[PDB]
RNA sequence: AUUAGGGUUCGAUUCCGGAGAGGGAGCCUGAGAAAUAGCUACCACUUCUACGGAGGGCAGCAGGCGCGCAAAUUGCCCAAUGUCAAAACAAAACGAUGAGGCAGCGAAAAGAAAUAGAGUUAUUUCAAUGGGGGAUAUUUAAACCCAUCCCGAGACAAUUGGAGGACAAGUCUGGUGCCAGCACCCGCGGUAAUUCCAGCUCCAAAAGCGUAUAUUAA
């Protein structure tokens, strides 16, 4: 059964990642995290 | 009850511990020079070999699948082992008479997962990492 | 507008000199204070006949700026300086011997003559 | 030490017995050592007696001590 | 080869890398004081631990002992100098109550924020890194500078700074 | 190194001691050697030649070849630390030193720290500059680096593993359909996959993060 090698990965549709604005790095990212959680988890739409 | 408690009985306690220490499978393997003699790698962490054939090993029940494996011959000691090609569709990077780098699977001799009797894994082919080619971060030489 | 302060002063009659640590303060400069300016000011403050007889070396500019520290020597005569000073220090100050040829060429020449005997040697 | 054997000519074997302490088990251990000593004709020690010996220069392949005193029984 | 310069480590990763109660408590401290990574918090945990074990060994095992009068006042002198302990309290038992926030207060980045020079802890960080702040006429660029209580009234702006 | 205590484990490697200079013997000189950048002989390798003959010993420093999963420049200098000695430095007039120093290569390991900040009605206003480029200069045996001063922003754009449980984080959306594959363990996939392949979002550590093999603790 060596014929079916990479059967799925060679047939999935091709999609491209979107372009998004960059995020702050270093201590400028931790403040972004602290701003959301404290001083008002991943919920998905139904 | 099961011990000697004399004040001048240190010789008996020393011999009791020395003899009973051989019942440890882990301790005896470390202290026996016959260890690493049956180990194909010879005690090292990695080894290089030449790919000679491609095989397909069935999965143990209750799992049904064909695991893509490769038979290689080591260079340092000229032994024969069976290795595993992990990622999806990665069999096309490996050809016969190719130099590869082989490492362990993670349990130090024991088999891993539903693959029966396989304890090695392919991590590099033709001097370039297998996962690097899988992510297309590099290209196959020649 | 720089100010020179001297600390740990000693008199060396054995080598005919005085050794001390020189500290320099300044408010703002276009970089670092040249060693010649400290030399000229050191001669005036200590009243030496010739400014070419005081040697300075090893200057470290402190972090933040506005301060340097080093070592200095004042010789009694110009002849004393030309006699007791290392060849590299006096080469910075102008009067020094020429640099000898490369050491590699000396080693090959010396080894070549080790096989000969009598004349044709050096 | 104690005289252990007097089967040679002007030579005896003495034995020293002591206890050795093993740190891990906090208990003692019986050990011994044997020395060859030169016995002068001034002394006539018997087996089991206690003697006092003193160090000297090498007198033979194994002898480095000399008998200086003998305590009866 | 033939080099005798020394070096050691100053922090230690925690056991159990996925405790929920520890993860959120550390996040409060990191954003409250403007720290960049969790390595800063783990560094303070190491020095605090070293203080405690010295006191506990010295506390009651040796009793009144020349090894207790010595380095029993040195630690108090050390603790009082930086402000990690109350002036009134002068027994070795009261150094065991030191906490992580107390040491984090006596930081150059924190002191500037509470002195009114900087509006926010993140603004204080950029000022120190820009050489706009000096202590006793000395430019300081290290936000981890533990300010001693004697120099508390000496911190001000820098002469060479535009401010 | 780890560990509450008791212990377990490593130590070829900077200081001290022992032994060796391809293998094995023998010896001269000398205060001191059974010396090897001294001698003599044999064995195994090996070089030049006009064929008569004569040579070699990098487990010194750089460099090569092989061996392997695995380890730098055929660089500069005696300026510092020392050794030797017929010897202090200068004056026609500079002792040697691959010991040693100091630059290159070098995410072993270890410290400090960038990737902005304050406001305005969501969208425009300020100030500050460090990477970088230069300097009468400083450093240095000469260099270098570093420090010090001055043309320069709001692409100079952070990654590595994960999201059923252990264990922090999706009942999100396509594709496949016990196939491909995932999975350290338990276990997912047989046409409605919380686990495969992708998109979005989220989580952990962060200039670091996974994997393999030994070891300590558990
Ligand atoms: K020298
Ligand atoms: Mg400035
Ligand atoms: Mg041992
Ligand atoms: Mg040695
Ligand atoms: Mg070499
Ligand atoms: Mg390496
Ligand atoms: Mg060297
Ligand atoms: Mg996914
Ligand atoms: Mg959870
Ligand atoms: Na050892
Ligand atoms: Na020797
Ligand atoms: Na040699
Ligand atoms: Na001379
Ligand atoms: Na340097
Ligand atoms: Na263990």
């Amino acid at each position: 059964s060596l014929a079916r090698a990479g059967k799925v990965k060679n047939q999935t549709p091709k999609v491209a990642k979107q372009e998004k604005p960059k995020q702050p790095r270093g201590r400028a990212l931790k403040r972004l995290k602290y701003t959301r959680r404290f001083l008002s988890m991943n919920k998905q739409p139904p | 009850m099961t011990k000697t408690n004399g004040q001048n009985a240190a010789r008996k306690l020393v011999r009791l511990r020395c003899r009973n220490r051989w019942a440890d499978k882990g301790w005896k393997r470390a202290h026996t020079f016959s260890a690493r003699k049956a180990n194909p790698f010879g005690g090292s962490s990695h080894a290089k070999g030449i790919v000679l054939e491609k095989i397909g090993v069935g999965a143990k029940q209750p799992n049904s699948a064909i695991r893509k494996c490769v038979r290689v011959q080591l260079i340092k000691n000229d032994k024969k082992i069976i290795a595993f090609v992990p990622n999806d569709g990665c069999l096309h990077f490996i050809e016969e008479n190719d130099e590869v780098l082989v490492s362990g699977f993670g349990r130090s001799g024991h088999a891993v997962g539903d693959i029966p009797g396989v304890r090695f894994k392919i991590v590099k082919v033709s001097n370039v990492g297998l996962y690097a080619l899988y992510r297309q971060k590099k290209e196959k030489p020649r | 507008e720089v100010c020179i302060r001297t600390s740990q002063f000693k008199v060396n009659k054995l080598l005919n000199r005085k050794q001390f640590i020189v500290e320099v303060n300044h408010p703002h400069w276009c970089g670092t204070v040249p060693t010649q300016l400290i030399r000229k000011k050191l001669a005036t403050l200590y009243k030496v006949p010739d400014a070419s007889q005081v040697s300075l070396f090893g200057f470290k500019t402190k972090f933040g700026g506005g301060k340097t520290t080093g070592f200095g020597l004042i010789y009694d005569d110009l002849a004393s300086l030309k006699r007791f000073e290392p060849n590299y220090r006096k080469t910075r100050m102008g009067f020094g011997k020429a640099r000898l040829p490369a050491r590699k060429s000396v080693k090959e020449r010396r080894n070549r003559n080790k096989k000969l005997r009598g004349k044709a040697k050096g | 030490g104690v005289v252990h054997s007097t089967k040679m000519h002007r030579t005896i074997i003495i034995r020293r017995n002591y206890l050795h302490f093993i740190k891990k088990y906090q208990r003692y251990q019986k050990r011994h050592k044997s020395l060859a000593v030169h016995c002068s004709p001034a002394f006539d020690p018997k087996q089991g007696d206690e003697v006092v010996i003193g160090q000297c220069r090498p007198l033979s392949k194994t002898i480095r001590y000399n008998v200086l005193e003998v305590v009866s029984k | 080869m033939r080099n005798y310069n020394n070096f050691n480590r100053v922090w230690k990763a925690p056991r159990r890398p996925f405790e929920k109660e520890r993860l959120d408590r550390e996040m409060k401290l990191c954003g409250q004081y403007g720290l960049r990574c969790k390595r800063e918090i783990w560094r303070v945990n190491m020095t605090l631990s070293k203080m405690r074990r010295t006191a506990r060994l010295l506390l009651t095992l040796p009793e009144n002992h020349p090894r207790r009068l010595l380095e029993g006042s040195a630690i108090m002198r050390r603790c009082h100098e930086y402000g990690f302990l109350d002036e009134e309290k002068d027994k070795l038992d009261y150094v065991l109550s030191l906490t992580v926030p107390d040491i984090l207060e006596r930081r150059l980045q924190t002191i500037v924020f509470k002195a009114g020079l900087a509006k926010s802890v993140h603004h204080a960080r950029v000022l120190i890194q820009q050489r706009h702040i000096a202590v006793a006429k000395q430019i300081v660029t290290i936000p981890s500078f533990i300010v001693r209580v004697s120099s508390e009234r000496h911190i001000a702006f820098a002469d060479a700074s535009p401010f």
